[PDB]
RNA sequence: GCUUUACUGCAGGCUGUCGCUGAG
RNA sequence: GCACGGAGGCGAAGAACCAUGGAUUUCCGAAUGAGAAUCUCUAACAAUUGCUUCGCGCAAUGAGGAACCCCGAGAACUGAAACAUCUCAGUAUCGGGAGGAACAGAAAACGCAAUGUGAUGUCGUUAGUAACCGCGAGUGAACGCGAUACAGCCCAAACC
């Protein structure tokens, strides 16, 4: 069985949504939905993700942008890993 | 007009495409049958025997 | 004494004749009305399909085909031909009515194996045959000491190739002397001239 | 139908099948077309039994014509299940015979009678 | 044109065979990308 | 290595299971070192990482769970 | 390739006959 | 792994490597819930069948494979120094189907005519013999014989 999350997308521009919007961007499997993007990261990380945008990308994979409310700090659980 | 290079510049159509069978690009699209491997029009393989010299 | 059974053969010697003529002046009003390939629960030839090998049991199915009469429904030359080959009305197919009959009701069910078939009769276009299957599935079949050979997988599809009744007479195999040289062992290997 | 050119009454129906089911406890009966048919053959047939759902019809065409060369007395029944299990049967029989009544052999005698007269 | 997720797969697929032999191969061989295609000079399929 | 078959077969059904979930986010991390383009990697483990669970999800078809 | 009262045949049309087809 | 780099790792808890057996085995694909250029939409043997507890409950078929095999359809170039029958040829090619081999097979046979042989293939021969044929060009067996291998049986019906 195929797992939800893949690793997170780290470059330039994942760290401006992070640490400007508090958003986490990942690498996840296309098969799975922006609600399952949204569980797959809330059980991983004990968060609260309050949005999930994706795109399919021109590299096989899919990307997902979550934002995190602003309950939780999306720098502090990116530094953790 | 010329049936040559003037008639060449209004070919922007897609017919044959990559066939989810074979895999060969000989899927056509606007037919839905495969010039290759005949998906779409036979259950069994495309396959003739003037493909091969006869005695062979 | 004569079995009730050699009565049905001696009416369908001439069907043309007496009750048996009027039973099929009957009979094909519902057949010209009825499909290409019907089941039929009983042999309307009793005598004929358990002389064949029918039998009252699990796994045997009898049905009637019906066929078009007269030569080969052929389509004329479209390019250069001799004329030895501008042929068209004469020419007739080297198969039997009948047997096509026994491939036609074969086709219809897949699972089955043709084991023997008849003639019921025919009125101006129609030719209608009765064919015996088998269910080689079936236990009863797989346990019948009469019939469990036609389980055999080498007997897969034998109308196809032949293997039926009127498969290897049509095939020209009847006599075992003169005449057959191309016939036996196979029509194939001997290059096609029977 | 073909083979049938006389209509037999719902009641004699019932006087003749009431004697079948006494005539295989007290007599003798033959069950099938084929033990039938060697019954007015071999003359051992009283009286036999013919149903009218019978198809293919050839099964037994020949009983009436067989049976009146024979003198052997034949009824019509409609039901062919109502002649196998009168006859004794789980199933259902397109002819019988009955070979030697028993304790019937007076009603019998007499269902004979009321069908030739019923021409 | 509108591509499919699927064609998009397919495409991508390419673009990454259309990326050079990486070095310590070369190395790891003691001693060329045979299947380079420019999206110009070359036609993909479907 | 640092994780042997008698080892895996010496745990129950539910110690596969923690073990699995352990080893898969041990995994998931180690990917995520390496997608920050992380030099702290030891290749030889997160090679290791993905055999564990080979093991153990082969021996848990094995005991029948 | 084409043509025709070139040679030989082949479709097609018309027509007689048989089978389907029975009562006075 | 090919693949001889860099870093790192595994192996005496006997790895590598080989054999057999087993696990896993994405999507399309006969492709079978429905649709679709390998993706998608809301429980599925789709379709045709057999049995049937008449419920997809139990089963079958489908498609592939180097050719070989069996059953159907069936040319023309060419040869005849033209060409029409004839020949190329029942070839090329096409439709359907089986197996590991197929097909054939235990005489309504043969017919060295006999006081004889004795299922069937195949091989050698019989023989370019007999037979065909604008009796042109061409076409072309069989019985038998010598070998190979051998194997002989089951229904329908009569009587139950
Ligand atoms: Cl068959
Ligand atoms: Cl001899
Ligand atoms: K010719
Ligand atoms: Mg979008
Ligand atoms: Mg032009
Ligand atoms: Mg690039
Ligand atoms: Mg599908
Ligand atoms: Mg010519
Ligand atoms: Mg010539
Ligand atoms: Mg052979
Ligand atoms: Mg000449
Ligand atoms: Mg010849
Ligand atoms: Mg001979
Ligand atoms: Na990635
Ligand atoms: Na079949
Ligand atoms: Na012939
Ligand atoms: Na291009
Ligand atoms: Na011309
Ligand atoms: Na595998
Ligand atoms: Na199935
Ligand atoms: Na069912
Ligand atoms: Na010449
Ligand atoms: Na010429
Ligand atoms: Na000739
Ligand atoms: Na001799």
């Amino acid at each position: 069985s195929w797992d939800v999350i893949k690793h997170p997308h780290v470059t330039e521009k994942a760290m401006n949504d992070m640490d400007f919007q508090n958003k986490l961007q990942f690498a996840v499997d296309d098969r799975a939905s922006k609600g399952e993007v949204a569980d797959a990261v809330e059980e991983q990380y004990d968060v609260t993700v309050e949005q999930v945008n994706t795109q399919n990308t021109m590299d096989g994979e899919k990307k997902a942008v979550v934002r995190l409310s602003e309950d939780d700090d999306a720098q502090e659980v990116a530094s953790r890993i | 007009t010329g049936a040559g290079t003037p008639s060449q510049g209004k070919k922007n159509t897609t017919t044959h495409t990559k066939c989810r069978r074979c895999g060969e690009k000989s899927y056509h699209t606007k037919k839905k049958v495969c010039s290759s491997c005949g998906f779409g029009k036979s259950a069994k393989r495309r396959d003739y025997e003037w493909q091969s010299k006869a005695g062979e | 004494a004569r079995s009730a059974y050699s009565y049905i053969r001696e009416a369908w010697k001439r069907p043309k004749e007496g009750q048996i003529a009027e039973l099929m002046w009957h009979r094909m009003q519902e057949w010209r009305n009825e499909p290409a390939v019907v089941r039929i629960e009983r042999p309307t030839r009793l005598d004929r399909a358990r002389s064949l090998g029918y039998k009252a049991k699990q796994g045997i199915i009898v049905v009637r085909v019906a066929i078009r009469k007269g030569s080969s429904r052929r389509t004329r030359f479209n390019k250069g031909r001799r004329s030895k080959r501008m042929m068209v009305n004469r020419i007739t197919r080297k198969k039997n009515i009948q047997r096509i009959a026994e491939e036609r009701a074969n086709r219809k069910f897949p699972n089955l194996r043709v084991l023997n078939s008849y003639s019921v009769g025919e009125d101006g276009r129609h030719k209608w045959h009765e064919v015996i299957l088998i269910d080689p599935d079936h236990p009863a079949i797989k346990s019948d000491d009469q019939l469990s050979w036609i389980s055999r997988t080498r007997h897969r599809l034998r109308t196809f190739r032949g293997l039926t009744s009127a498969g290897r007479r049509c095939r020209g195999l009847r006599g075992q002397g003169k005449g057959s040289e191309k016939v036996r062992p196979s029509l194939r290997v001997n290059g096609a001239k029977a | 139908p073909v083979y049938v050119d006389f209509d037999v009454p719902a009641d004699l129906e019932d006087d003749a099948l009431e004697a079948l089911e006494v005539a295989r406890d007290t007599g003798a009966v033959k069950k099938g077309t084929n033990e039938t048919t060697k019954s007015i053959e071999r003359g051992s047939a009283e009286l036999v039994f013919v149903a009218e759902d019978v198809q293919p019809e050839e099964i037994v065409m020949h009983i009436p014509e067989l049976a009146d060369e024979k003198g052997v007395p034949f009824i019509f029944v409609e039901q062919q299940d109502d002649l196998g299990h009168a006859a004794g049967l789980e199933v259902g029989s397109a002819a019988a015979a009955v070979t030697d009544a028993g304790a019937a052999a007076t009603v019998l005698e007499e269902i004979a009678d009321k069908v030739e007269e019923l021409r | 044109g509108k591509k499919s997720k699927a064609t998009k797969k397919r495409l991508a697929k390419l673009d990454n065979q259309n990326s050079r032999v990486p070095a310590w191969v070369m190395l790891k061989t003691d001693e060329r990308n045979h299947k380079r295609r420019h999206w110009r000079r070359n036609d993909t399929d479907e | 290595t640092v994780l042997h078959v008698q080892e895996i077969r010496d745990m129950t059904p539910a110690e596969r299971e923690a073990e699995l979930d352990d080893l898969k986010t041990e995994l998931l991390n180690a990917r995520a070192v390496q997608a920050a383009g992380g030099a702290p990697e030891n290749p030889g483990r997160i090679k290791e990482l993905r055999k564990a669970i080979a093991r153990i999800k082969t021996i848990q078809g094995e005991e029948g769970d």
